[PDB]
């Protein structure tokens, strides 16, 4: 492609940095007239043509180098596909005329506004599209159309994403889908009394709540997970740990069944009840001491926490 | 080991073939259209989880014959890891030896998923209760797997096949009881050798 | 005089006897400036070459001879093992100047501390020992290592452009 | 004097899961997801590669006969001897391929999808257990670099048929179930290491 | 004269990872990570930045064809002529290049997490261990200026190819796991006396 | 700086009074929420282009979605739908509740969940049109306590 | 009753002819202050740390375990005790685990014994007693 010239494929200049620049009239390495008009160069075939013209074969696309025309030209008899010609007009309109095989797309350059508008509108008449010159790729996510002034149009505001390898156009929805989920995060961010003061409970001897959670930490009630969870728990405060182990030991009244995980042995349904309530008033006894207490508790079974 | 075992597994759909979508943002976006999607791909294939029916129909017919195989399918159930199913599929201790594929078929949605229309016929007055649409896929669609067993023993290809013809007996995926899933699987294994691919 | 505030944004380490400085001595301050004079080819730099020219931890009032050594953290690198000091830490700037001859030099050598900063202790290079001042100014003007004719008091005078290093032992008074 | 730089590029046949490492961002994710993708911060998905390149090359070269050992037993030290102790690295000696993560080319909202699975019981086929983990969808694409120092002539061989294994057996989690069958596509150029000194 | 002033802006694309060296804060964080991340008293994170940069120009400028030192490498003392002993510095004369610490431009508890890693069997397929480590996230700017006093023509360009070998190649810890592949932004700036 | 934004359901974390808090930093220096910004979006999707409620108590209605969800009227498949379309607007949970409670002419059916429970017909609709006012109400207030009830039900 | 931003007023974006910024953070509340994330992420560590404030046979022995490097000198380090020396000891019950390095090169019933080997040397092992014979493992 041609940056305003730059066209790499490399990054040969004609007329910045490692380039093979190729001066016009009227690095690492500078031609011109050496090698003659006539005569190629290799480098992508260059050949240069008298103008009273750079003509490189890449491997994609054919380029045509203009320079300022003054009197007939010289224009080459293969295949063009840019033409880049400067305008500052019927001289230029036949020599692209009188030129074979004409080009895909001309460019505009070296000139003001109203003469490169004029000449460009010349040449669409003669039915060959031009462009007027003065990265991530931006991908347009959006989906209605409009014909104002011979431009097709849309009214859309929205906004514009940047990441690494793209730029997205997108619209509420995604704005909308984005703010609900950080709404969600933020609002299980806290519970309304974490870490706060010490708030109903059954009491419990110091040995039978060892007795209780050994029993359930043999066969797989009481685990290392939900005594890591009951200490996490527990830290943010009494209240929280009631919640807690409300959640767990709810039986939903849909499917009968609670967030215990279920005992290892040959136990029958309500002996697995008297376990499951076993284990609710178990630690319903341990939120009652202080925290050193439990962490002395609960530490011969989860050392971690 | 030095030899593995591959079952390339080949299903015909003999009935109509329905498994739900799974995931929900594709779940929620044809909930607009159908009442029951079909469990897609995002190239437009169809796939089926085939590890559990696997597992179960072994587990069911090992459990009939009188072998000391777990049951995984009771609530948060752990495996021994002394099962024979517990060899092949797996335990919480060791993973599996068998490596079961997704289903994914051999067409694209547009070519065996069909939007169709079931209804709730009311028992006197013989008029539509309710009336919903799902997606099924369609019979004669061609589904491929390979099971991959790492160390291979002599029992292994022939329980693999048992419950293959368990499967094709009860049916694979989805609503199994009002003749949905009745399927057919052909079965074309090979032993090979683990350093393959070296060279 | 020069009142100012040294936070350090890296931490530092001064070996001593193998017993480390809990605060930097106005022994490396010196040295640092005299860098800082010599690099900006300041003329005062020349003055830093000799030996004498005549011109803390911070409860706002800096500490006295609780700091503590608990400060000290034991740092085992690659290969090698040292110890440092953590930063984090407002410590005292007392730059007392003598003479109006070089007062403004020394203002310059403050405000190239204040644009990037000043080095003290081991391993300049690599990154060690970075402060950065927090506040400065210019005010009207035993407690350190003393020289009286005692404790081994070590300090050294690398001179650049002769490459020689030469680390004086002398004995002194303890504050 | 010289590198080998492969450039590895995988898109997923099948349904993808990998396991979150990250404890915080995990308990954020574990009041909506009970099994979480290994994510980024900057929201694109993670894999790790190297421990997948050596079990495969590891497990092949042990059952080829050559003298490999299993760095995959509890705390068992490389010998520093192998071909795959030369590759992915001794105690002593470093690692001559240094893999890089699978990065995807994109981010959480277009390929990673929370999913419903399941546990039925086997008698009375009702739905028993149910819990939500996010996957990556199928056809989404991964890039990873994998810089060879000291090249020998065979670490390409390995490379792939160690991508090979992969293929075969699949990447991350949930194997047996179907997850992680992939396809890679392998663009090796070899590189002098003094490019960047121009 | 005239001093060099780079300033390097460090965006991680991978997470990376930097062994604390402290052995009081190790053995106070070994009993929750078993790798803790380097990490300061401001609770932010610094990594080592020299000897990376001093390997990269070393291995570059060995293998283009120049006369430098290894280092880094059991006795390999520096020999004092090299461009890396004028750059980085040699044992008997004194570096040109004051190399800091990358410090992060954020806190430890935004960037700096608790990560599980594992190591599984090869027949069973199973976690045979694991191990908790922390690591940086992904795309946490980190923040440094280093400081060359006399410098050469070719000074900003080496520096600038030992940071695109650092792009790399990575920098910290756990290299070879994918740990380390940063980006760098370089704003150059030349002072001299007021 | 002008917080508009009343500062309700304000938790207590310690010794700091807390809200999660969403919204935007406008230098006009002012915090407005989500609201705001619809009302602007709107403003401007209407000014390029032209370029070119029942009244209930906070006690009634946690009262009567108890009693819906005891019936199963109100499930949490349908607070879990009431929720994202509240989240969309006002308008959007007001078209989802008409749609929902619409008694389609051909069937003579709604789109609500049956009564569990032997109940008659008149006492069926009566329920009906209940959920319909409840529902209805908990669109008046704003979201914070919209979530704040509907959390006890649908988690 | 005043009111302070504590959000950074960088990165202030345009639209309708507004300056704005979507933020989302904690109202707090003693003045009414708008603090980030971050300032959450401060206070829930800094109170979850607050609550977490409230002689031949036996020479031989370590002979044969220094060469199959199950007693490294990161054991003898940090030996230099019964409660470590049964934490190192501990099977879990789940995984069947030691914390004793493997040796190199052995049954699996040859490993628990030498397990059970090491656990009695250095149940078994003054402290300048202690200070020797470590010192030629380093
Ligand atoms: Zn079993
Ligand atoms: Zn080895
Ligand atoms: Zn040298």
């Amino acid at each position: 492609m041609i940056k305003f010239f730059l066209l790499e494929t490399a990054k040969i200049l004609i007329d910045i940095g490692k380039a093979d620049i190729c001066i016009l009239t009227h690095v690492n390495k500078i031609i011109s007239t050496e090698i003659d008009d006539r005569n190629t160069i290799e480098l992508t075939k260059i050949t240069f043509y008298n103008n009273s013209s750079v003509f490189i074969e890449t491997h994609n696309g054919n380029y045509l180098f203009s320079g300022d025309i003054g009197y007939p030209p010289d224009m080459p008899d293969g295949n063009v596909d840019y033409l880049i010609l400067e305008s500052t007009q019927d001289e230029l309109i036949d020599y692209i005329e009188r030129l074979k095989y004409t080009p895909y797309k001309v460019f505009l350059v070296h000139g003001e506004k109203e003469q490169r508008e004029i000449l460009a509108k010349r040449i669409i008449s003669k039915k060959i599209r031009v462009e007027l010159p003065e990265k991530k790729v931006v991908l347009n996510i959006n989906t209605n159309m409009c014909n104002f002034a011979s431009y097709r149009l849309m009214p859309f505001s929205g906004f514009i994403v940047e990441k690494d390898d793209r730029i997205e156009i997108n619209d509420k929805n995604w704005f909308d889908m984005i703010w609900n989920e950080e709404y969600n995060k933020m609002r299980s961010q806290i519970v309304a009394e974490d870490f706060s003061t010490d708030q109903a409970l059954p009491d419990m001897s110091h040995d039978k709540i060892i007795e209780n959670i050994e029993y359930l930490f043999n066969i797989k009630i009481l685990s290392k997970n939900r005594i890591k969870e009951f200490w996490e728990e527990f830290c943010k405060g009494q209240k929280a740990a009631i919640k807690y182990i409300t959640q767990v030991h709810r039986k939903n009244p849909n499917t009968g069944r609670r967030n215990w995980n279920p005992p290892e042995g040959d136990f029958t349904d309500n002996e697995i009840e008297k376990l499951y309530e076993t284990a609710y008033n178990t630690l319903l006894s341990l939120i009652k001491y202080d925290k050193n207490k439990v962490y002395n508790i609960l530490i011969n079974f989860n050392p971690k926490l | 080991a030095k030899t593995m075992k591959k079952i390339y597994v080949t299903m015909k759909t003999l009935s109509p073939l329905y498994t739900g979508e799974v995931r929900r943002e594709d779940k929620e976006a044809a909930q607009k259209r159908v009442n029951f999607p079909v469990r897609k791909t995002a190239t437009n294939k169809v796939l089926i989880p085939f590890k559990g029916a696997l597992r179960s129909a072994l587990e069911i017919m090992l459990k009939a014959k009188g072998e000391n195989v777990c049951d995984t399918g009771e609530s948060r159930a752990r495996p021994c890891g002394r099962c024979v199913t517990c060899s092949l599929f797996g335990s919480m201790g060791r993973a599996g030896r068998a490596s079961v594929d997704f289903l994914i078929s051999n067409d694209t949605k547009e070519q065996i998923v069909r939007e169709s229309t079931h209804l709730r016929i009311e028992r006197q007055t013989k008029s539509a209760s309710d009336t919903f649409k799902g997606e099924e896929v369609i019979e004669g669609a061609t589904f491929t797997a390979t099971i991959t067993i790492s160390n291979p023993q002599e029992k292994d290809l022939s329980l693999i096949q048992s419950a293959l013809k368990f499967i094709e007996e009860n049916g694979i995926g989805g609503w199994l009881n009002k003749g949905y899933g009745r399927v057919s699987f052909e079965v074309k294994s090979e032993d090979v050798a683990t350093d393959r691919f070296l060279k | 005089e020069i009142k100012g505030i040294l936070e350090s944004i890296t931490g530092f380490s001064i070996p001593l006897d193998g017993e480390y400085a809990l605060y930097p001595a106005g022994r490396h301050l010196r040295g640092a400036i005299g860098y800082i004079a010599f690099n900006l080819d300041l003329p005062i730099s020349s003055k830093f070459l000799d030996f004498d020219f005549d011109d803390l931890p911070i409860c706002g009032k800096i500490f006295y001879p609780i700091y503590g050594s608990s400060v000290l953290r034991n740092i085992m690198a690659r290969g090698l093992s040292y110890k440092e000091v953590i930063e984090g830490k407002k410590y005292r700037l007392s730059i007392i100047v003598k003479d109006e001859k070089y007062l403004n030099e020394m203002e310059a050598i403050i405000r190239y501390i204040l644009s990037y900063g000043i080095y003290l202790g081991n391993k300049v290079s690599k990154g060690y020992g970075k402060f950065k001042i927090k506040e400065y100014s210019i005010v009207d003007i035993l407690l350190s290592d003393a020289i009286i004719d005692e404790k081994d008091i070590v300090f050294s005078k690398k001179e650049i452009s002769s490459s020689k290093f030469e680390i004086i032992r002398k004995r002194g008074k303890a504050k």
